RNA sequence: GUGGGAGAGGGUGGUGGAAUUCCCGGAGUAGCGGUGAAAUGCGCAGAUACCGGGAGGAACGCCGAUGGCGAAGGCAGCCACCUGGUCCACCCGUGACGCUGAGGCGCGAAAGCGUGGGGAGCAAACCGGAUUAGAUACCCGGGUAGUCCACGCCCUAAACGAUGCGCGCUAGGUCUCUGGGUCUCCUGGGGGCCGAAGCUAACGCGUUAAGCGCGCCGCCUGGGGAGUACGGCCGCAAGGC
């Protein structure tokens, strides 16, 4: 209900899935969506088509919510991160900055066997 | 698009306090550069970072920036 | 005795009563510690690459010295201990290696 | 560390000679004094190998040179042990 | 001896940021996670994704290498202290003081043991989920020891260059780290590649010899039985020689 109408977006892009935040110029978020949040159920999730939908969702609910100009947040590797922004882009929200934010660790966490 | 040295006159290598020309040897992102484009020596490049590090560490100098456009 | 610059930042926002109150302690400091002072520079404010302290900026401080060999581990630890000063780096001196020389 | 003068003091003390750097007794008391200093470092940090080994090598060569001269010259290794406080 | 140098050689204290888990808060809804596809699991006691604050442990992105150091095992943030090894220049001091080394003594990855701490991530055993003919297996979700620290044991390995140490001697070429020089280059000292002569069963080795020679130590003598059995010694035990 709080007529935001500028804000930062983030894709959080994941080999299984990309889930979307919209938020507000200080980083509360106002909506959001992901693939699962649209019908796609298993691996259908991580589909670039579904990280598409899942921005476009995300979108319709911000432009809802009053948004128009957007500065992005790319977290996250995987199909249809790229694709996330290229549906952010054709949202009708005006695409500011585009910032990719991958974490990375400067090397401390033993991982999963599954990832060394 | 060569490399740093060759754009520079004597500075020292040695001088953690010296921003203005360190920036000049880090990425976009925050990463210690190459040697490939620092054109240092090995001597040099070797002692760029430790200085690097130590101006980091006194909070002049970025440990890690963030990516632009992509 | 050695060779050392002492390096100190602190809070960037001090007035003079709290700032040369830290710095009449810092030079006890080195009186204490056997630490003459051979020069000095104050650089002040300084925009800091990212937040220490929740702070975006810094108070920049330069102290060559030259102190016995054995306390200077000593000397950083009782200037650490400053609530005001965040931090403190202190290292021995080196000529100045040139570059592209 | 062991300075210069530090060290110049033990070797004044111990040449045969003036200007003699390289005698047996003065390599030998070079020897005793860093020895001792390595001895010393060792009583605390016992933790450290890599230097212990530099202890026994350096031992070694003290002792090498030792019977050295207990070999060529009796009288002058009865001299540089009493001096010294060793064997 | 003097004067220089390079280095993740060791020990000890300190300190820095990225990330993971957790707790506190804000905002926000219906999923997240995961796979070949799934399910177990977490989520309406509000997860996930997001912003802020705190706690704790562990490891140090880029630099980083075909790089460096060490006797080996091994050693990577930064800082300081305590130290070992080593290289070059000068040609100054000693005057054969050398090499090797049975035994002895010391070091010795990981796992393992003792006592006491610590415990974020990971993860034997274990508990579940799918796959499949079937599961203890590969894939999935939990998880304890352990991993980390201190101190004391343990002494093993593809502990590998599967190549014992020292010295002299036998074309070059090219790449490189690090000294020196009067610096197209010369001259040490390391790491590599190719290649004289030579060696080699071949493969390959080749001034970093697997070539030509001397010294000394270690070891071998068909495949099994067997690194077993017995015996001794060490070990708290596992077990080791
Ligand atoms: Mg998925
Ligand atoms: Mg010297
Ligand atoms: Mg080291
Ligand atoms: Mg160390
Ligand atoms: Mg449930
Ligand atoms: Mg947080
Ligand atoms: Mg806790
Ligand atoms: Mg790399
Ligand atoms: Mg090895
Ligand atoms: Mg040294
Ligand atoms: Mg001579
Ligand atoms: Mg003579
Ligand atoms: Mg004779
Ligand atoms: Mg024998
Ligand atoms: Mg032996
Ligand atoms: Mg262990
Ligand atoms: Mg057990
Ligand atoms: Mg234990
Ligand atoms: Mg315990
Ligand atoms: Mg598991
Ligand atoms: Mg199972
Ligand atoms: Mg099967
Ligand atoms: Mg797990
Ligand atoms: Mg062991
Ligand atoms: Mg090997
Ligand atoms: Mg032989
Ligand atoms: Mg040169
Ligand atoms: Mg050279
Ligand atoms: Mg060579
Ligand atoms: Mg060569
Ligand atoms: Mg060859
Ligand atoms: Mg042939
Ligand atoms: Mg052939
Ligand atoms: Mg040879
Ligand atoms: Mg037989
Ligand atoms: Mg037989
Ligand atoms: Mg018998
Ligand atoms: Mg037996
Ligand atoms: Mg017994
Ligand atoms: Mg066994
Ligand atoms: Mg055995």
């Amino acid at each position: 209900k709080r007529q935001v109408a500028s804000g930062r977006a983030y894709i959080h892009a994941s080999y299984n899935n990309t889930i979307v935040t919209i938020t507000d110029p200080d980083g509360n978020p106002i909506t959001w969506s992901s693939g699962g949040v649209i019908g796609y159920k298993g691996s259908r999730k991580g589909t670039p088509y579904a990280a598409q939908l899942a921005a476009l969702d995300a979108a319709k609910k911000a432009m809802a919510y009053g948004m128009q100009s957007v500065d992005v947040i790319v977290r996250g590797t995987g199909a249809g991160r790229e694709q996330a922004i290229r549906a952010l882009q054709a949202s009708g929200l005006q695409v500011k900055s585009i910032v990719d934010d991958t974490p990375v660790p400067h090397n401390g966490c033993r991982p999963k066997k599954k990832f060394r | 698009k060569a490399k740093v040295k060759a754009t520079l006159g004597e500075f020292d290598l040695r001088d953690y306090r010296n921003v203005e020309v360190l920036k000049r040897f880090l990425s976009e992102t925050g990463k210690i550069l190459p040697r490939r484009r620092t054109g240092l020596s090995a001597k040099e490049q070797r002692i760029l970072a430790k200085t690097i590090k130590r101006a980091r560490i006194l909070g002049l100098l970025p440990f890690t920036e963030k990516l632009v456009r992509k | 005795m050695r060779r050392y610059e002492v390096n100190i930042v602190l809070n960037p926002n001090l007035d003079q009563s709290q700032l040369a109150l830290e710095k009449e302690i810092i030079q006890r400091a080195l009186e204490n510690y056997g630490a003459r002072v051979e020069k000095v520079e104050e650089l002040g404010l300084r925009r800091l690459a990212y937040p220490i302290a929740k702070d975006p900026q810094g108070y920049f401080l330069w102290y060559q010295v030259e102190m016995p060999e054995d306390r200077v581990n000593d000397l950083a630890r009782e200037l650490r201990i400053r609530d005001n000063v965040r931090r403190v780096m202190v290292v021995k001196s080196q000529e100045p290696f040139l570059a592209n020389a | 560390p062991i300075t210069k003068e530090e060290k110049q003091k033990v070797i004044q003390e111990f040449a045969r000679f003036p200007g003699d750097t390289g005698s047996t007794e003065v390599q030998v008391a070079l020897l005793t004094l860093r020895i001792n200093r390595l001895s010393e470092h060792l009583k605390v940090h016992k933790k450290d190998h890599h230097s212990h080994r530099g202890l026994l090598m350096m031992v070694g060569q003290r002792r090498r040179l030792l019977r050295y001269l207990q070999r060529e010259d009796p009288e002058r290794y009865r001299a540089l042990i009493e001096k010294l406080g060793i064997r």
